[PDB]
Protein backbone atom coordinates (compact mmCIF):
# COMPACT_ATOMS: atom_id res chain seq x y z
CA UNK A 1 0.00 0.00 0.00
CA UNK A 2 1.92 3.25 -1.44
CA UNK A 3 1.29 6.88 -2.01
CA UNK A 4 2.40 8.93 -5.11
CA UNK A 5 4.57 10.86 -3.29
CA UNK A 6 5.32 13.24 -6.06
CA UNK A 7 3.89 14.00 -9.59
CA UNK A 8 4.33 16.38 -12.34
CA UNK A 9 0.48 17.43 -12.04
CA UNK A 10 -1.66 19.66 -10.05
CA UNK A 11 -4.94 17.53 -8.56
CA UNK A 12 -8.20 18.78 -9.17
CA UNK A 13 -11.46 17.84 -7.58
CA UNK A 14 -12.50 14.35 -8.43
CA UNK A 15 -9.24 13.47 -10.54
CA UNK A 16 -7.08 10.63 -9.99
CA UNK A 17 -3.39 10.23 -10.07
CA UNK A 18 -1.95 7.04 -12.55
CA UNK A 19 1.20 8.03 -13.94
CA UNK A 20 3.78 6.89 -11.73
CA UNK A 21 7.02 7.72 -13.63
CA UNK A 22 10.13 9.54 -12.34
CA UNK A 23 8.71 12.60 -11.24
CA UNK A 24 11.39 15.19 -13.07
CA UNK A 25 12.85 18.57 -11.08
CA UNK A 26 15.24 19.68 -13.13
CA UNK A 27 15.58 21.84 -16.34
CA UNK A 28 17.46 18.75 -18.06
CA UNK A 29 15.41 15.90 -18.21
CA UNK A 30 15.64 14.20 -14.65
CA UNK A 31 15.69 10.48 -14.45
CA UNK A 32 16.21 8.47 -11.15
CA UNK A 33 19.04 10.26 -8.91
CA UNK A 34 21.53 13.69 -9.81
CA UNK A 35 18.85 16.31 -9.04
CA UNK A 36 16.06 16.28 -6.64
CA UNK A 37 14.48 14.03 -8.06
CA UNK A 38 13.45 10.81 -6.29
CA UNK A 39 11.01 7.52 -7.36
CA UNK A 40 7.35 8.99 -5.94
CA UNK A 41 6.62 5.56 -4.50
CA UNK A 42 7.04 4.74 -0.70
CA UNK A 43 6.09 1.81 1.02
CA UNK A 44 4.19 2.16 4.35
CA UNK A 45 5.40 -0.41 7.24
CA UNK A 46 1.81 -1.42 7.88
CA UNK A 47 3.12 -3.88 11.13
CA UNK A 48 0.62 -5.40 13.17
CA UNK A 49 3.17 -4.27 16.08
CA UNK A 50 2.93 -0.58 15.26
CA UNK B 1 23.99 20.83 17.92
CA UNK B 2 22.76 22.43 15.19
CA UNK B 3 24.26 26.05 14.25
CA UNK B 4 21.98 28.83 14.89
CA UNK B 5 21.69 29.65 11.44
CA UNK B 6 19.11 32.80 12.07
CA UNK B 7 18.26 34.14 8.76
CA UNK B 8 16.77 37.54 9.76
CA UNK B 9 16.44 41.15 8.19
CA UNK B 10 17.71 39.65 5.14
CA UNK B 11 17.04 38.46 1.61
CA UNK B 12 16.70 34.42 1.92
CA UNK B 13 18.00 33.56 -1.46
CA UNK B 14 19.63 30.32 -0.99
CA UNK B 15 18.32 29.13 -3.86
CA UNK B 16 21.49 29.73 -6.15
CA UNK B 17 23.35 27.51 -4.08
CA UNK B 18 21.22 24.97 -5.96
CA UNK B 19 23.45 25.48 -8.70
CA UNK B 20 26.96 25.15 -6.55
CA UNK B 21 26.16 21.72 -4.93
CA UNK B 22 24.60 18.88 -6.52
CA UNK B 23 21.28 18.74 -3.66
CA UNK B 24 20.49 15.33 -3.72
CA UNK B 25 17.56 15.06 -1.01
CA UNK B 26 15.46 18.10 -1.38
CA UNK B 27 12.67 17.28 1.07
CA UNK B 28 10.72 20.79 1.42
CA UNK B 29 7.62 19.71 3.33
CA UNK B 30 5.82 23.27 3.83
CA UNK B 31 7.46 25.84 0.90
CA UNK B 32 9.49 24.75 -2.14
CA UNK B 33 11.34 27.74 -2.99
CA UNK B 34 13.40 27.75 -6.30
CA UNK B 35 13.80 31.51 -5.67
CA UNK B 36 13.28 32.86 -2.43
CA UNK B 37 13.53 37.11 -1.71
CA UNK B 38 10.17 38.48 -0.71
CA UNK B 39 8.59 37.69 2.79
CA UNK B 40 10.26 38.74 5.79
CA UNK B 41 9.56 36.88 8.82
CA UNK B 42 10.87 36.39 12.96
CA UNK B 43 12.02 33.15 14.14
CA UNK B 44 13.86 30.79 11.38
CA UNK B 45 15.53 27.92 13.43
CA UNK B 46 17.83 26.67 10.78
CA UNK B 47 19.70 23.68 11.58
CA UNK B 48 22.83 22.11 9.95
CA UNK B 49 23.29 18.11 10.09
C1 LIG C 1 30.38 25.85 -2.35
O1 LIG C 1 30.94 26.58 -3.43
C2 LIG C 1 31.73 25.71 -4.25
C3 LIG C 1 32.39 26.52 -5.35
O2 LIG C 1 33.16 27.58 -4.76
C4 LIG C 1 30.84 24.62 -4.83
O3 LIG C 1 31.60 23.77 -5.68
C5 LIG C 1 30.23 23.82 -3.69
O4 LIG C 1 29.41 22.76 -4.18
C6 LIG C 1 29.42 24.77 -2.84
N1 LIG C 1 28.77 24.09 -1.75
C7 LIG C 1 27.61 24.54 -1.28
C8 LIG C 1 26.91 23.62 -0.32
O5 LIG C 1 27.15 25.62 -1.60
Amino acid sequence: YWYRLFRKSKLKPFERDISTEIYQAGNKPCKGKGPNCYFPLQSYGFRPTY
Amino acid sequence: AWNRTRISNCVADYSVLYNFAPFFAFKCYGVSPTKLNDLCFTNVYADSF
